[PDB]
């Protein structure tokens, strides 16, 4: 009676009850928990297994950018850039690695050219004085571990004990077999006794802005599982 | 001459078909079922372990809905009915690269186990939108189940049930 | 005595009278007939074999564009459109989806970018009031089959019951083994023993308008055969 | 509950880690080496005869030196002494194709042959410059040895030491 | 004790001195040499094996081209022209078939598009008056051998008697596991028993100039061996 | 040193070589041969089943001709003489992608049957452009017959007549 299914960074199998997510803490880096997985009220246990499964993780941070009347079309960012399966050609990426969007004008903010590893960008279009305009890179320069709790908080321990980063996270072209993630560890976890995903790294993340474009959410967590029912 | 053939004929479905059924669906709905296949009579149908398929659900502008979308494929008995001892591909939306994920082998997105579908048997498309988001139209959108004009993927396998002895066997099976 | 062939939607093996080429049924859409194969003086038989046997059907249909004094560059058409193999970049599709070609300036009208899914386009150029333009999109959403003829009209039948979508026609890239077609099907046919293809589709279909640039022939279909001498 | 694990583990090492080394080089200097891998203590590390390199090394401006560079992997023994009998991966650095290589099994690079690393053994990467080109950086830099999260690829094999009792034979 | 190693057109395991690069002859074709391989001071042996071993060889000639005021942007070459890897898309090359640089100003020449095999191309740029340009196309036309030298210059003879070419060389592609090069031929040599490249062609060869923009070596050969220490 | 051969020798054949030859075409006559190989004196090749061919056919404007084009391969005895018994490699033109049929496993297109060419025996490439079309060129075009660089690909086989003691055999053959 084992069947795979799916898990998201929203509801699905969970209501938006018994999932959570969260933002990290970034001036002391910390390991922090940005989401988690509570088992919920129905199932007998959940699986997983690294080096059989799959998972997906697409993570973007923000920041907020004026404008002026000798606008500069040109950012610097604080978070390292980089290409998801292979070049930095916004057209053919597999999805951008920048989202912008004006706010005065509702409306996107083209990109024309970017400084590659110099982690700048050049845009297409002239923001005006005082105009706000909202960036959603994606994140990188970051650890990520997996974890387990005893239904309070006591910690089992960990997953597999070493990190992974999201830098080489990105690299590896999703979407392909062979060249799909399949990580090390073998768990199960009964109800109650939730998951927390852990990440450190100096930089925020974000889930949702309420204003990003691209269907209301800016990053996601996705994850294959082998369910007893 | 023609050639003399068997009563398994390998296919791939879609939705321009006469015994398919469709509609459109609004967000937050995810009980709302896209598309409603409908065991025709006299003709049972086979899935394999795995066959691709080709989730292709647009918006009313021509736009793949948001990638936090879900696709849930579905077995239903008669009475209108979902089931859960049952059941494939639950599976996100902004994952699949439509474009190339038609033809690729390793896009390719198979199914979880096999299936079979008697003379009147549903199968359901669930379609899990967040809320807030555009909604859904079929006619600017797709979906299939085969890959039987290739060579490396497979298709669906339809019987007529008049060909068979053990039709019987399969009706207790449901 | 058995030697392969190759077919065409011109000439070749029947001179332009043994074959004709024909539109296809609109308002109502009708599974119509668009081109035959009529067996020539010669042959003492034809024979096909789906999952041995080679395809290739290359279909456009045609519009009419006029244009404007603040002309729009933008398109919208009502037959959908997809890649053929891979993405939507017209450098790299192994043949483009849209052609176009002005009237007034005898002369080509390139594309600038595609609004994929939503079936619009936008071009290069600029055209000029009252000036008219023809296109040349490609052809989807429709079916096809295969039937016989016995030397009058009554049908034997057809080859294979179940159709086949002409948008997975273009999306499995043609010139590659393996990835190439074979449908399904066994049959032959004698002197005057004429097969048809047919299609169901809403759109039209265009073989030849004499206007268009590229080598006289709107669309084709070629195929492989084995013959008996 | 959480499932039993053995003492080899599969890994993939990398620059941003503590106990790996690295520095800046120039050209026209091939015994500076860039990267300085040393084992820790209670631990031993396994490569076998083929495994993955991402042998990323760009300017200061963020571009792949040239072509006529090399690279060469090379094992060294305790006093930070280089060693021959014993080297792995002497290549260009004008044949990667990085964008896909870290990806793709065909454009994929394994090494020459097999290695071990005792607690305490050091490897270098030594980087042979021709001349008179761009200065090397290695924050605008990566690298790799293995392939963990791929199906296909091989990775590092990591043992605690302890939890051997073949421990005296792989220290001889 | 044996073990896999790598060669270069430059110094390397043999300090630049047990190494030689060298032009052809053109105004007579010769199957000249261009480069050498002496063992240095140390080797036991050395070991090639085709159809073991592997093989990279990008050839560049050079020219000289002025200006002028109605400056032309458009050039033709004695030396036929061919792509790589596919199309002659020169963003998506595996690396460019032309290579130009302004003398007076500089800086490079970019370019706009070429005639492909009637051997010409188009610019981006608009060179001036009596203003000099340095080009680098690919050298094909032109055949390749092997030899060996016992000491002297008394040849043993040739590795595998017939020869390659060069536009063959550029169209299989470089880096791809199976669609690499393995020649034919298996040999050793010894201390001081040299080993000579030749190639048979009209036009020159450029292994440097020194006002190159791309890391000082206009051309290059580079090649696996088997070394016993 | 250098190390021992056999006779046998494994190689690809092309146009810029001495003992084939060559020669443009014009449209509407398919009895032209755009190539002539011609046996060279003590020398005998032979092709296997299956051995790739780039059948690079351009026009002056370095345009790959009508699709419609043909290609014929076929063998030839003396006197300048077709031959039906023994012919290989009859197919179209506008099939090949060029750019990646010199490379790939899967577009490369192997013969129908295997060969021999004895000292002195021609082989013709006939080539039916339809009519009306664009001439053809010969240095604007290529052609090859063998992978023997590659490791998955075949390739030409050649012997000198003088290491045999079955040459009689196989000139008995013809």
């Amino acid at each position: 009676q084992t069947q795979e299914y799916t898990l998201s960074h929203t509801g699905g199998l969970l209501g938006s009850s018994k999932v959570t997510t969260a933002s990290n803490q970034t001036a002391p880096q910390r390991e922090t928990a940005i989401i988690s997985f509570e088992v919920p009220r129905k199932f007998s246990e959940i699986e997983y297994v690294g080096q059989r499964d799959a998972t997906r993780f697409v993570p973007r941070t923000t920041e907020e950018i004026t404008g002026t009347a000798n606008d500069d079309t040109v950012v610097q960012l604080q978070a390292n850039i980089q290409p998801i399966a292979g070049e930095e050609d916004m057209a053919d990426q597999d999805y951008p690695v920048v989202v912008a969007y004006n706010v005065t004008q509702g409306a996107q903010v083209e990109i024309a050219d970017v400084n590659y590893a110099t982690d700048e960008v050049t845009l297409a279009t002239d923001p005006a004085d005082g105009d706000t305009v909202k960036l959603w890179p994606i994140m990188g320069d970051g650890e990520v571990q997996f974890r387990l709790v005893n239904q309070f908080g006591q910690e089992e321990g960990r997953v597999y004990p070493w990190a992974t980063p999201l830098y080489r996270w990105h690299d590896f072209p999703q979407l392909k077999r062979g060249r799909e993630i399949n990580l090390h560890g073998s768990v199960t976890w009964q109800e109650n006794e939730t998951v927390e995903v852990l990440l450190d790294a100096p930089q925020a993340i974000t889930w949702e802005d309420a204003d990003y474009p691209e269907g209301q959410y800016v990053s996601t967590f996705e994850q294959d599982v082998e369910i007893t029912l | 001459n023609i050639g003399n053939l068997s009563a398994e004929k390998q296919i791939s479905l879609y939705d321009g078909q006469p015994f398919i059924s469709e509609q459109d669906v609004a967000a937050g709905d995810p009980n709302t079922p896209a598309l409603t296949i409908e065991g025709p009579d006299g003709y049972v149908i086979a899935v394999d372990a795995g066959t691709p398929i080709a989730p292709e659900f647009r918006d009313s502008n021509g736009e793949k809905l948001d990638p936090s979308t879900r696709v849930i494929v579905q077995k239903c008995d008669r009475q209108g009915n979902p089931l859960g001892d049952g059941i494939i591909f639950n599976d996100t939306l902004g994952r699949f690269n439509y474009n190339k994920m038609r033809t690729d082998p390793d896009y390719m997105r198979k199914t979880a186990k096999s299936l079979m579908v008697d003379e009147r048997e549903i199968v359901k498309v669930f379609v899990d939108v967040p809320d807030g988001a555009n909604g859904y139209d079929a006619e600017r959108s797709r979906f299939t189940l085969g890959d039987d004009t290739s060579d490396f993927g497979k298709a669906v396998e339809i019987v007529d049930h008049d060909d068979l002895t053990e039709g019987e066997t399969q009706a207790v099976k449901s």
